[PDB]
Order: C-alpha cells, then sequence, then structure tokens
C-alpha cells in the first residue's frame, strides 16, 4: 500500500501552489510530488520536498 | 499561450 | 496503474460496460488499449488548449473540469482528475454519458481509428469473464 518501498504514484508540479490550510503543501513549478494518495477527486494528498499534505490535482501532471 | 488553472472544487463532504 | 488486458475487461464489465448501448466488451477494451495503452494516468494536452485524461482519454472541453479550458462545459459534472484515478469507476460513468449522447463510440477516435469494424472479441479472448 502506501508503507511501500517505491514512490508510488507521482507527479511534477506544472504551477507554483501556496498552501492555503493547515493541512496543504505548497511547491514551485517543476518540484516532484510522490507517494499521491488521490483522497478526493479534486485534491490530493503527497510528499513534495519533506512536505505531507494536501494539494490541488490539477497544479501537477502524473509522471507519465 | 498558457493557462493558470482555477482550483478544483473543495474536498467532496 | 497500467491494467492487464484481462484485468481490465473484468473491471469493465463489472461496471456494466459489456453490451452497453449495444457495443461489446471488446469494443470498450479495445478503446482503452488505443487511447491510453491500458495506463490509467495518461494525460495528453491538446493545441486547443484542452485535454485528454485518463484510460479512455476524456476530453476537458465537453467533459469534465480542468480548470484551465476555455469556454468548456463539464458536462460528466467531475473534475478531469478523477479519471485519473487507478480504479476505473468515474472514467465508467463518464464514458457512459459520451456514448449515449448521439454518436455512439465514434467520441473516441482511436476507437475509430483502430477498433470499429475489426474483430474485437479478439481483446477479450482467454480471460476468465
Amino acid at each position: 500500500p502506501l508503507g511501500s518501498s517505491d514512490l508510488g504514484i507521482t507527479a511534477i508540479a506544472l504551477y507554483d501552489y501556496q498552501a492555503a490550510g493547515d493541512d496543504e503543501i505548497s511547491f514551485d513549478p517543476d518540484d516532484i510530488i510522490t507517494n499521491i494518495e488521490m483522497i478526493d477527486d479534486g485534491w490530493w494528498r503527497g510528499v513534495c520536498k519533506g512536505r505531507y499534505g494536501l494539494f490541488p490535482a490539477n497544479y501537477v501532471e502524473l509522471r507519465q | 499561450s498558457s493557462v493558470v488553472p482555477y482550483l478544483p472544487r473543495l474536498p467532496i463532504l | 496503474k497500467v491494467f492487464g488486458r484481462c484485468e481490465l475487461a473484468a473491471a469493465m464489465k463489472r461496471h456494466g460496460l459489456d453490451n452497453y448501448r449495444g457495443y461489446s466488451l471488446g469494443n470498450w477494451v479495445c478503446a482503452a488499449k488505443f487511447e491510453s495503452n491500458f495506463n490509467t494516468q495518461a494525460t495528453n494536452r491538446n493545441t486547443d488548449g484542452s485535454t485528454d485524461y485518463g484510460i479512455l482519454q476524456i476530453n476537458s472541453r465537453w467533459w469534465c473540469n480542468d480548470g484551465r479550458t476555455p469556454g468548456s462545459r463539464n458536462l460528466c459534472n467531475i473534475p478531469c482528475s478523477a479519471l485519473l484515478s487507478s480504479d476505473i469507476t468515474a472514467s465508467v460513468n463518464c464514458a457512459k454519458k459520451i456514448v449515449s449522447d448521439g454518436n455512439g463510440m465514434n467520441a473516441w477516435v482511436a476507437w475509430r481509428n483502430r477498433c470499429k469494424g475489426t474483430d474485437v472479441q479478439a481483446w477479450i479472448r482467454g480471460c476468465r469473464l
């Protein structure tokens, strides 16, 4: 599941996003998001640069 | 040339 | 997720696609093969500013909302990211709207080009279903 050694579902950031809630993450374009959980159709959780939390799915592109 | 998107709707329920 | 051929056939049959709008299961498997090579994460941008999403490459102008497609409809009433899930529920429910909208499976350019009028039963031979 989520506890595996691999990076699970990954994406690249297409646009800046500034976290807007205590449970959100930020990223810059071209940052990689790893270990994605599709908890909701529109907002996903993942890990980006040591930070875990929620982000808008349409700001990333799944690799590949 | 290129569009930054509207944010998706807040999570369902 | 990249589906196995038979794995996808079983899941599509589970979700009601076999003979849906009169299209045998092989049509649907075949369409996913040539749209996305069975990859639930396939995402392809178009020069009109729309994008095709998921296993059946559903387009953001009419069908789903990606936030970045100008003058778009959202007739499946879902974010396009819904179509990028590892299970196929949202792509199947949307696909049923599309194939029922007047042009049947001709909505899928890869189906028209690679599946229509071929022996689409091939796509389900050997599968336990």
